């Protein structure tokens, strides 16, 4: 249809959504779900009362925000439906399903009831003439430009690998776990449960969200950098109570390379992208090595890369030219993949229109997807 | 002193045993062990017929282009290999690839046109599902049935990469309109061996039984049973993949303990950490 | 010679590894004098003799066996037991027992049963001991095998700063006898080895005891782990080459498609 395409920068911890031609998301707020604390009194209390954004982030005392995308799964599948519908509402899109053109993205290795469910919406509640589920990887690819890459995004709850030829992956090559900052930041909350802090709310844990992003970091040595003792810088809450952050800062991180933290059954993130890297040519691991890209918002940790860099080199082969491509907006560049892919209108074809799914519901996807 | 003879049965066994591709190697690296070719071409000599045979060896006549597996069924005992699909005879060097001489074969035709269109409709299929190695539908008018012998395979060989991968998939059925059985087998036999040996070998004894209609009408129908067995047992394997990566691995060994945090020796030998009550 | 040996370690590679000591076996009988170069090179899959004084089931190696006569980790008893022989320190002697102890509560803790030996030789500047763990199968359920782990560690003491080098020998064999309908007669058998150096603390709270076992609990789930997803995963991929279960003319319009991304991709870049 001939309408601004949109993008939809399917963030796990931060969603994102905006269109074509754009570089950066044309509006961002986060993937969750905040239903009220309270009941209505004074005639002034708004109603509807399950609010996003700014109600959200003003009143995060007073909504018991939750999380749909559990696993970079939503869960709230009909709370994201009108999570989309304030994104068509006056606020982000003041349009249509059914005007303009449509662009999902997605992680590898997900399950086809996730986006059938995702295709009933689309064109049975929301209408989209025009419209595809498209990937993540490969859109980090657009953005850098890049065609035999290792994309390694880093969300909330999704974590993978995606070893990519040209923008088209081996569907096998690449490796996907579903963790994140989120356990981690609350087992760094449970660092502070030994030291007396179990502020259980969500949005009293978006705090420590904001401290994740903002107080923490990787440092190289394990147990030379945690087994000493710290300073303990404080931290100030929105009054400004002070509380200390100590070492646990770069100990949570730890759980992404040493999941014996928690108790997953996975091997350390670092060692499951050495593994993606793996399952492909030694050639092809040469231009994997040239190219590794970095997506999310997780990436942005003091000594991240550089403790993964020391991890390859204790891990990998010899002559293993670990060539990290550290951008900025490696949340967005999935969306700047999508907004480049969006401006392609060879989409036509790459699409699904409605009578599409009409004669074929979600199967025209399967058939199209990669 | 050990007598020989033991050596060429061993030998014949390992040769008909030997990793798919890597066959002559193994005959080669089975020759610069005893280096007595007599004996060993002895046993040697049924062991590159049989593993032609059992193996599936897709021989390709240039002058036809069939890409016949070898089976039992194509033999004329004196190496000259029939050809269901194309009615002729071929010699073979059974110690190699090598094939001569096609001579016409004068045969039933009854079937013959029947497992060519279900050949056909299995090509069209197959090869757009295989790439190195396909099928070969052997005919055979045997007691008083038109015995349908669909003897598929595949494979790909990448020493570089080192696997050697094979499948097999004969599949058994009688043309008796209407009451007729589809049996058949889906053999594989997967050869990677870098770090770590990986001889990975199945197959799926499966019985079907389809109604016989006419050739075109129920060939397709044929192998469409064929077809949904093929996609059924692959779909099995994959998801055999997710649960024997879990179930079968903690099962014997499990990933974690069954705490799952971690395992200090040193407060587990310090006050003999549970012997006591536990 | 060289050549036989060669060919008959490659032929093992080739051979199917569940007549492993038949096909030596045959091996010997093809070869007998090149026997003990490849009973050197591929060693004995795990045996189990039984310690009765001590009640003991434990494994078999070439350290234990006192030439042919297999020392038992618990009470030294050789098989046939002999007198002098496979004689670790007698500190060490006693370290060994508790090693035992301790990792057959690991082949408890990833097995939850089996028999498992942990055999020790002292040296002065560190030994090698060799580690052995053996499971049988999935009894209860179709699928059978036959756990080897087959582990020797390169202990390296080093008087300077308490810390001792390390190299455990990994090798772990298995069998994946999975006769599931789904599965059809399904066996794998992945017979690992690796090897890796570190040199680890050795103090009261880091003795060489737990410095091992750490590194075994490392090693077993890497290892481990790498076969699920790299070879796994591969014959995942093999499984997809010699049979797609796609038919093509389908994922052909997708590749044109995706040469019209390669060509946007020059459209702009
Ligand atoms: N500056 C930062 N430092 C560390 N982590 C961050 C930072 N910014 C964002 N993150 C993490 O990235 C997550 C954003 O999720 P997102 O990356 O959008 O999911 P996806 O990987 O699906 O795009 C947040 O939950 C947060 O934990």
């Amino acid at each position: 249809i001939a309408n601004q395409p949109v993008v939809i920068d399917n963030g796990s911890g931060v969603i994102k959504a905006g269109f074509a031609g754009d570089q950066i998301p044309k509006y961002c707020f986060p993937n969750y779900v905040g239903r009220p604390k309270h009941v209505r009194v004074m005639a002034g209390a708004l109603e509807g009362d399950i609010f996003i954004g700014p109600k959200a982030e003003e009143h995060r005392g007073l909504l018991s925000i939750r999380y749909p995308m559990e696993h970079g799964i939503v869960k709230d599948w009909n709370d994201m439906e009108r999570i989309w519908q304030y994104v068509y509402s006056k606020d982000q899109l003041q349009t249509f399903s059914e005007e303009h053109p449509v662009l999902l993205t997605e992680a590898p290795l997900n399950p086809r009831k996730n986006r059938e469910r995702a295709a009933e919406v689309f064109f049975e509640t929301f209408n989209v003439p025009a419209l595809f589920i498209s990937m993540q990887a490969v859109l980090s690819l657009y953005a850098t430009g890049r065609t035999t890459g290792v994309v390694l995004d880093s969300g909330d709850g999704v974590t993978h690998a995606v070893p990519i030829y040209e923008g088209f992956a081996m569907p096998h090559s690449i490796m996907r776990i579903d963790i994140a900052g989120r356990d981690v930041s609350r087992f760094l909350r449970l660092y502070l449960r030994k030291e007396g802090y179990d502020f259980h709310s969500s949005s009293e844990f978006e705090i420590v969200k904001a401290i994740k992003e903002r107080a923490c970091y990787l440092s190289i040595n394990p147990q030379k950098d945690e087994t000493l003792e710290t300073e303990k810088a404080q931290y100030y809450l929105p009054d400004g109570s002070t509380i200390e952050i100590g070492p646990s800062r770069f100990r949570a991180p730890e759980l992404l390379f040493r999941p014996d933290l928690i108790g997953e059954e996975s091997e350390g993130i670092h060692e499951v992208l050495v593994f993606a890297i793996q399952k492909s040519d030694m050639d092809l691991r040469r231009t994997l090595f040239s190219n590794i890209v970095l997506s999310g918002g997780s990436t942005l940790f003091k000594g991240f890369g550089d403790r993964l860099l020391s991890e390859v080199k204790k891990l990998a082969p010899k002559d293993v030219k670990i060539r990290i491509s550290a951008p900025q907006e490696r949340l967005y560049s999935t969306w700047i993949g999508g907004s480049i892919l969006a401006s392609l209108d060879t989409f036509k074809k790459m699409w699904v229109s409605k009578k599409e799914y009409e004669e074929d519901g979600a199967r025209s996807i399967h058939r199209k997807t990669f | 002193r050990v007598s020989d003879e033991e050596k060429v049965r061993i030998a014949a066994k390992f040769i008909t045993h030997a990793p798919p591709g890597e066959f002559n190697e193994v005959f080669n690296d089975v020759r610069l062990l005893l280096n007595n070719d007599n004996l060993l071409r002895e046993g040697a000599a049924h062991a590159f017929a049989q593993y032609n045979m059992d193996q599936f060896t897709p021989v390709k006549i240039e002058g036809y282009e069939d890409q016949v597996l070898i089976t039992e069924h194509g033999d004329l005992g004196n190496s000259r290999f029939l050809d269901p699909r194309n009615k002729i005879s071929f010699k073979f060097d059974h110690l190699r690839k090598e094939a001569s001489d096609p001579q016409p074969e004068e045969v039933d035709g009854s079937l013959k046109s029947w497992r060519e269109s279900c050949d056909s409709a299995l090509r069209a299929y197959v090869k757009d599902h295989y790439s190195n190695g396909f099928c070969t539908v052997y005919a055979k008018n045997i007691d008083g049935q038109q015995t349908i012998i669909a003897c598929i395979e595949s494979h790909q060989f990448q020493p570089k990469n080192f696997w050697n991968g094979r499948w097999r998939s004969e599949w058994k059925f009688t043309i008796t309109p209407p009451t007729a059985q589809v049996v058949g087998v889906l053999k594989i036999q997967v050869h990677y061996y870098e770090d770590g040996n990986v001889q990975l070998v199945s197959h799926k004894d499966v019985q079907d039984s389809v109604t016989v209609s006419n050739e075109a009408q129920t060939a397709k129908e044929f192998i469409k049973i064929i077809e949904h067995a093929e996609n059924e047992y692959q779909t099995a394997i994959s998801e055999n993949y997710q649960t024997m990566s879990d179930t079968t691995f903690k099962a014997l060994r499990r990933q974690l303990p069954v705490t799952r945090t971690k395992i200090d020796w040193n407060k587990i030998l310090s006050y003999k950490i549970g012997k006591e009550m536990q | 010679s060289d050549q036989q040996l060669d060919c008959a370690l490659d032929l093992m590679r080739r051979l199917p590894p569940q007549q492993i000591e038949k096909n030596l076996s045959d091996l010997i009988d093809l070869v007998p004098s090149l026997c003990e170069d490849l009973l050197s090179s591929v060693d004995q899959p795990l045996k189990i003799a039984r310690d009765k004084v001590v009640g003991k089931d434990y494994l078999l190696c070439d350290y234990n066996r006192d030439g042919d006569s297999y020392r038992s980790p618990w009470s030294n008893k050789y098989d046939p037991p002999l007198e002098d022989g496979a004689m670790p320190s007698a500190r060490l002697r006693k370290l060994e027992v508790e090693a035992n102890n301790a990792f057959d509560q690991y082949r408890d803790l990833y097995f939850e049963g089996g028999v498992s030996s942990v055999y020790l030789w002292d040296l002065d500047h560190g030994f090698a001991g060799v580690i052995l763990i053996k499971k049988a199968g999935d009894g209860s359920k179709k699928i059978k095998g036959c756990w080897d782990s087959i582990h020797v560690v390169e202990v390296q003491e080093k008087s300077s700063g308490r810390t001792a080098h390390y190299k455990l020998t990994s090798t772990v064999m298995l069998w994946l006898q999975t006769n599931k309908s789904g599965s059809g007669t399904m066996n794998l058998g992945g017979s690992l080895t690796r090897q890796m150096e570190k040199d680890e603390t050795v103090s009261d709270c880091s003795p060489h005891i737990a410095n091992i076992g750490r590194l075994v609990e490392d090693m077993e789930n890497k290892i481990r782990s790498t076969l699920n997803e790299i070879y796994f995963g591969k014959t995942k991929d093999i499984v997809n080459g010699l049979r797609s279960v796609q038919t093509f003319a389908d994922k052909s319009k997708q590749e044109a498609l995706k040469n019209d991304l390669v060509e946007a991709l020059k459209r702009k870049q």
